[PDB]
């Protein structure tokens, strides 16, 4: 429901023409301070025109209009109002709300900013791993399976859009050892080790092993199994290269920065 | 008795420990949802309760242990109490030094006996290589 | 001229200015071997910009490695290649400021730095207050620096600091001269400078703002007084609720020349929210009237308790059902319009306003006259609250 | 006083470091209505709140490595038997280390003779 | 997973007690088909030789140099000015592994200059009030400056109560009482 | 029975032309202003009350105002309730909705108080 | 759209700029009542006393404060005091080899010139032949100099040629 910050910016922009419309009429009620060469600030009074003029800019609501019109009388809330009338201690819910709303965006910030951490060092389970996978294969586009052919290690392929299938080796977390295939695979009776590619495939799994070997955290796989599937999900277009051509060398693709450009660009 | 120094270095390890465990609870606070959201009724929100007030149990510990040592380290101001060394920074212990070497010498042989251990873990993983 | 030999260039240092081609000096007499590797450089821009400038040390750089502490020949080629490849950006930086001042280049880090760095003087005027801001800020200024940063592909820091700074911030450790100041800048194709020379210019317009707050408040010190918080290029300030709450900052947006603020959340004695930004719009076009803080800061004195008490009531819920129509309306529907002056109604419908002025003095009316009742009304929101005249004037 | 060049004061870097740290807690809950209603005004209070945190948390580290450095200095007996004491808890990790190595390994031994034995 | 042909070891520095120093992390596959490839942090697709091994001694320097840099982040704010080698101090003797980290954390600066053999130990530090200086044009200069950090001041790194290279915070520390 | 969006559309049009009109009659106050002190009277005719102008225009500003607020709380009501709750009414169970919304109010004060407490301690 | 505001301002040639106090204010303080938007106090002596008075310009004095601690100037005659402003009479007192000091007198701090002058190297430099390769591999450098500087630029190249010609 993004039509929220359209109608906070909507508020913004008509408070702001209130605001405009104010500070021009207060100009207009004084004169030139001190010029002595010429009454240039009238010019000012036109510019503060252009603020009138950010009106328009209310006129663009009417593409962010249209933004609510439906039944569902206020999702489900009237309790005591609309209900028993003696219910009076209902907007206890609405504070609940706002107040885990506000704890939540507290603490995602908290957690964002404290990537400064200040531990030096720390000095004086199948069922979970293929569930861990089960619940990262919910993302569209992003078929995974596993099959563990050979060990008690995780053997884990991903296949999203073409015929790049990538196998990731995995020993309950940190999954090392990556090789991707484009187009052939899973030749003999299991997962192989062949490797082949058209000297770029053998690059992105270089890549993909520079950034497990980068993107390796010393607790909570979770969020570095989720960094590393994002990692490789973010190659499904592989046809943009920026800073540069689109051909800067046999293939340009090195998305590391969670934005791709042109390779050989370190 | 004295463990000043390994004091100060507890000191240090407990207020770095401090600053973990308010990373780890704003961690565990932001993936605090509602309670009839799905399926977490009471069962894990209950569980991550008792989690968060060890966790301030621990920390109030902590913060009473800080409060010791810090109180420890300045009663400690017992004779040569300037020190001026700290701005004037540079630019009987023969049975300990004894007691490392023999220590780092069983070490190394330690050292050599892991090699050997590993040279046979690497062993048995090259006749798995050949396993079928 | 050359024989046959391979080249090289550059990615990290940029993308091609200057070729690097070493060439083997073959035909040695008395000697198959030692080819001494004779080195070139070439600073090709597309046909190759021959500039070859016949820069090479061969054989005297084993003169330059002895001068020194100090098997393949890295210990050469590495030399001959870094200093190139840590010189260019430098190069190309000096080339692109020697339009604003003082462009000398090569003046190393005491030395014992081995870092290429530019320190520049006198950074030209901005078009803020020229007449004593510039004045007394290059009797503070200092010189500033620039140096490479990040992982040597494209970064560059820039090191500020000036003298005795008026705005004396407490609480941060501040050294007898102006602390530090720090900007990053990284281009994606190399305009920096002009990015530069916007924030120096905002440094500049606070720094006039922070220079006008020398004075003597009246009875604001008694709201101790921790108004001296960290201060670089945002100022911060709290005299609310008797203790560090309520915190207004103040920065500068480089899009639009108008200034920020915002108040502080940190305090324990302080409201949940506590957020006056629902009159803050309001405030911070008349900051743009008048920059002078202390207004603001008295203002915003004054407006602490009426603000925070009329966001006290309940306004957000829709008070469930409507009276007598399916949809619903607001509990309470606020709008300060002003500074002092607000509007309060209930479920849109019967609008007061009460603002406060002076020490203590805060004024009610109804809001559907128009300061002309027996002309005609509003033409919306009903009139005639009733007798609020006595309700009020029983307290 | 404060805003001038002086600013004596003390009383600080013992219960400051948790002063800072409940700062940014009141916000949250207190006894007063939360309104319903935010959009980065939070923001602007955490981060001075996690900044000042840091740097007092830095500030009570280089206070415990000054005095380390000083009883460093002044008597080094402390240092050789933390030396040591670290000395004895590598060998204490080392041979349980070993210990369960070799119950392992002895385990491997029985549950192989079994497999032999078919 | 030991293939029939090749395999692969993930090596990293590991300084002595610090988790947070994990600035590179190597993955080598060898295999008898060709020379092993290295991957630490960039990509940089490599190949050594039967013999060669001097690139271990080449990260570790440059390793030791993002090491000291990210703890002096750790603990003021001293920016990434610091690079790899500007120019070369020590002639790059060690196969081009010439360290040189700068780091001007608050009123003081320390400059050092590591490297394979090329003086590991060679650090500075550099306060701002000093003793010997010139104040024959400065001294009766306007705006009397307390930012002349002028002598480097040699840091001498013998016997200086570091475990293993790791404690630059250690002498940072003694910056603000 | 008028919607937030359809108010919206028909009070624009009104405002923009009132804007218009206060702008114009002011512009007039102003000559005839001029006219009368400057130079000599020549606007022989009474101009209009001029507040009313501006006083109705902040009004309709003021209304449109609190009306999208209105609707953004409303917006925001929803999307709360969304979040905190799953879409079911007449399908789920009215007391046992009740009891779940009393239940998740219990839960979010029993964290609170544990917040405050911790708070206290920390004091 | 509304241009006739703008017309008027036009016409708002005499110097009567009271008109539109009586025209304006009576509402603006009827609706909106800040009598006083900043009652602070303001009363500030712009220029009191605010001068240096006691040395050179302190352009140089900044720009020299950066040199290497291996540079040690001093004071010549009083020939430069503020027009001149500099007397670059320094010495390289390091580890390296000294040498004759230089002279190096810049102009005015607007910079249309550079420090290098060599009054007194025509006997300075031509006795000594070792000297007069220095002073050759000096000037051949300056020559190549584009634009050089007041302090930094000219005593980094006198350093650097000097302690290059040694051969």
């Amino acid at each position: 429901g993004v039509n929220l910050e359209a109608f906070s910016q909507a508020i913004s922009a008509i408070q702001a023409l209130r605001s405009s419309v104010s500070r021009v009429f207060d100009c207009l009620k004084d004169g030139m301070r001190n010029k002595e060469t010429l009454e240039g600030r009238e010019k000012a009074f036109i510019a503060n025109f252009q603020d009138n003029l950010h009106s328009v800019n209310r006129d663009l609501n009417e593409l962010e209009r249209l933004s609510n019109l439906v039944g569902k009388p206020s999702e489900n809330h009237p309790l005591h109002n609309s209900g028993l009338l003696s219910l009076d201690p209902y907007s206890q819910l609405l504070q609940a709300y706002k107040w885990s709303n506000k704890l939540q965006y507290h603490a995602g910030l908290a957690s964002g900013l404290l990537n400064q951490q200040s531990l030096k060092r720390s000095a004086n389970p199948q069922y979970v791993d293929d569930v861990i996978s089960r619940i990262d294969r919910m993302f569209p586009e992003m078929s995974i399976h596993l099959s563990r052919p050979n060990g008690t290690s995780a053997m884990l392929l991903v296949t999203l859009g073409k015929v790049l299938k990538v196998i990731v080796v995995m020993r309950s977390l940190f999954i090392d050892r990556t090789i991707v295939k484009g187009y052939n695979t899973e030749d003999g009776k299991l997962d192989i080790w062949s490797k082949s590619s058209y000297q770029v495939f053998q690059k992105v799994t270089d890549h993909a092993t520079t950034a497990l070997l980068h993107y390796q955290l010393p607790q909570m796989p979770d969020v570095v199994v989720r960094s590393f599937m994002t990692w490789l999900r973010s190659y499904i277009k592989l046809f943009q290269a920026p800073c540069q051509r689109c051909g800067k060398f046999l293939q340009d693709g090195l998305p590391p920065t969670w934005r791709d450009f042109r390779t050989l660009e370190a | 008795e004295v463990n000043t120094a390994t004091l100060c270095r507890i000191g240090q390890e407990t207020v770095q420990d401090i600053v973990y465990r308010t990373m780890e609870i704003f961690q565990l606070l932001r993936n605090m949802q509602l309670p009839n959201g799905v399926t977490y009724h009471t069962g894990t929100y209950q569980d991550r309760l008792t989690k968060l007030q060890d966790h301030l149990r621990q920390l109030s510990i902590l913060f009473r242990k800080l409060r010791l040592v810090y109180d420890k380290c300045n009663e400690n101001c017992g004779g040569m109490d300037p020190i001026p060394v700290e701005q004037l920074i540079p630019y009987e212990r023969r049975e300990i030094v004894e007691v490392n070497k023999k220590l780092k010498q069983k070490n190394q042989q330690l050292k050599q006996i892991m090699d050997q251990l590993r040279n046979l873990i690497w062993d048995i993983n090259a006749m798995l290589a050949m396993r079928n | 001229i050359g024989s046959l030999s391979k080249n090289k260039l550059f990615i990290k240092l940029t993308r091609l200015p200057q070729y690097y081609i070493v060439v083997e000096m073959l035909e040695v007499p008395n000697k198959p071997t030692q080819l001494s590797y004779n080195y070139y450089f070439m600073s090709v821009s597309s046909p190759v910009m021959a500039l070859l400038l016949q820069q090479f040390k061969d054989n005297i750089q084993d003169l330059m490695s002895y001068t020194k502490t100090g098997c393949a020949f890295n210990k050469v080629l590495a030399h001959f290649v870094a200093m190139c490849d840590t010189n260019m950006p430098f190069v190309g930086l000096r080339l692109e400021l020697s339009n604003l001042e003082i462009p000398h280049q090569g003046v190393q880090v005491e030395g014992d730095g081995f870092n290429h760095a530019i320190r520049l003087l006198k950074i030209p005027p901005c078009k803020g207050i020229s007449e004593e801001t510039q004045k007394a800020l290059d009797r503070s200024l200092l010189d500033c620096t620039f140096r490479l940063q990040g992982r040597n592909n494209r970064t560059w820091v820039a090191e500020l600091v000036f003298a005795n700074c008026p705005l004396n911030g407490t609480s941060t450790r501040e050294q007898g001269p102006s602390r530090h100041v720090y900007l990053t800048y990284e281009n994606l194709l190399s305009k920096v400078v002009e990015m530069f020379l916007n924030d120096w210019s905002s440094i500049a317009r606070l720094y006039e703002c922070v220079l006008e707050f020398a004075r003597s408040l009246p009875e604001i010190p008694a709201h101790i007084f921790s108004e001296v918080r960290v201060y670089n290029y945002r100022k911060l300030i709290l005299c609310y609720g008797t203790t560090k709450g309520s915190s207004i900052s103040i920065q500068w947006n480089s899009i639009h020349q108008k200034f920020h603020i915002a108040l502080g959340t940190v305090g324990p004695n302080s409201g949940c929210s506590n957020c006056h930004n629902t009159i803050l719009h309001q405030l911070q076009e008349m900051f743009n009237k008048t920059p002078n803080v202390v207004q603001l800061l008295q203002v915003l004195f004054d407006t602490q308790a009426p603000l925070n008490a009329i966001n006290k009531l309940p306004t957000v819920p829709m008070l469930g059902l409507t009276q007598r129509t399916n949809t619903a309306y607001q509990c309470f529907s606020i709008l300060p319009q002003s500074s002092t002056h607000i509007r309060l109604a209930f479920r849109n419908m019967y609008c007061i306003d009460i603002y406060c002025r002076s020490r203590g003095v805060v004024a009610i009316r109804d809001g559907a006259y128009s300061l002309f009742d027996n002309s005609k009304l509003v033409e919306g929101f009903y009139p005639a609250p009733g007798l609020k005249t006595f309700l009020n004037m029983f307290v | 006083a404060a805003p001038g060049a002086p600013r004596p004061s003390n009383s600080t870097l013992v219960d400051e470091l948790e002063s800072s740290f409940e700062a940014c807690f009141a916000s949250l809950v207190s006894q007063d209505y939360v309104n319903g209603t935010d959009q980065e005004e939070i923001r602007t209070g955490v981060d001075q709140c996690i900044q000042k945190f840091l740097d007092i948390a830095r500030q009570t580290e280089c206070f415990f490595l000054q005095k380390r450095l000083q009883l460093s200095v002044q008597k080094p007996d402390q240092v050789i038997k933390e030396d040591v004491s670290e000395l004895r808890s590598e060998l204490q990790r080392k041979d349980a280390l070993v210990q369960k190595h070799l119950t392992k390994l002895r385990h491997w031994q029985q549950v192989l003779e079994d497999i032999n034995v078919q | 997973i030991n293939d029939v042909y090749e395999s692969s070891v993930k090596v990293l520095i590991t300084s002595q007690g610090y988790e947070q120093i994990c600035k590179s992390i190597q993955l080598q596959l060898n295999i008898g088909v060709e020379q092993v490839r290295v991957v630490h942090r960039d990509g940089r697709v490599i190949m050594l030789s039967h013999q060669e091994q001097e690139l271990q001694d080449f990260l570790l320097s440059q390793m030791s140099q993002h090491q000291v840099h990210a703890v002096q982040q750790l603990a003021w704010q001293v920016l990434s000015f610091s690079n790899h080698v500007g120019l070369g101090p020590i002639e790059s003797i060690g196969n081009a592994s010439a360290i040189t980290v700068a780091s001007p954390s608050g009123d003081y600066a320390i400059s050092v200059r590591n490297g394979p053999e090329s003086g590991s130990k060679i650090m500075v530090q550099f306060p701002r009030n000093q003793c010997k200086d010139l104040p024959k044009s400065d001294v009766l200069q306007d705006s009397k400056w307390s930012h002349l950090r002028g002598p480097f001041k040699e840091v001498q790194w013998n016997k200086m109560e570091g475990r293993n290279f790791v404690y630059k915070m250690e002498l940072l520390m003694s910056a603000l009482s | 029975d008028f919607d937030p969006v359809q108010r919206y559309k028909m009070l624009i049009p009104q405002l923009k032309e009132s804007l218009q009109t206060l702008m114009k009659v002011a512009a007039q106050n102003l000559i005839q202003n001029t006219n009368i002190d400057n130079g000599q009277k020549s606007s022989d005719a009474p101009l209009q009350r001029f507040d009313k102008c501006l006083e109705e225009f902040y009004a309709l500003c003021d209304q449109l105002e609190l009306c999208l607020r209105l609707a953004h709380e409303c917006l925001s009501q929803s999307c709360d309730s969304a979040k905190h709750s799953p879409t079911l009414v007449p399908s789920l169970p009215y007391p046992q909705y009740l009891a779940v919304i009393k239940a998740q109010i219990t839960c979010a004060k029993d964290i609170h108080t544990a917040l405050l407490d911790c708070a206290n301690k920390v004091t | 759209q509304p241009l006739l505001d703008a017309v008027l301002a036009n016409i708002r040639s005499p110097v009567f700029n009271h008109s539109l106090y009586r025209t304006f204010v009576p509402a603006m303080m009827a609706i909106h009542g800040p009598p006083i938007v900043s009652p602070v106090v303001c009363s500030r002596k712009r220029r009191f006393e605010e001068d240096e008075r006691q040395s050179i310009p302190n352009v140089l004095q900044g720009e020299v404060a950066r040199l290497d601690p291996k540079f040690l100037v001093n004071l010549d005659p009083s020939h430069c005091s503020n027009n001149g402003t500099v007397h670059l009479i320094c010495k390289l007192d390091d580890k390296d080899l000294p040498s004759v000091p230089p002279l190096e007198l810049s102009v005015p701090a607007d910079y249309p010139a550079q420090s290098p002058m060599w009054i007194d190297r025509q006997w300075q430099y031509d006795a000594n032949p070792f000297l007069q390769s220095v002073h050759r591999c000096m000037t051949s450098r300056l020559l190549q100099l584009p634009d050089k500087h007041s302090v930094t630029a000219l005593l980094n190249t006198w350093a650097q040629s000097i302690h290059q010609a040694c051969l």
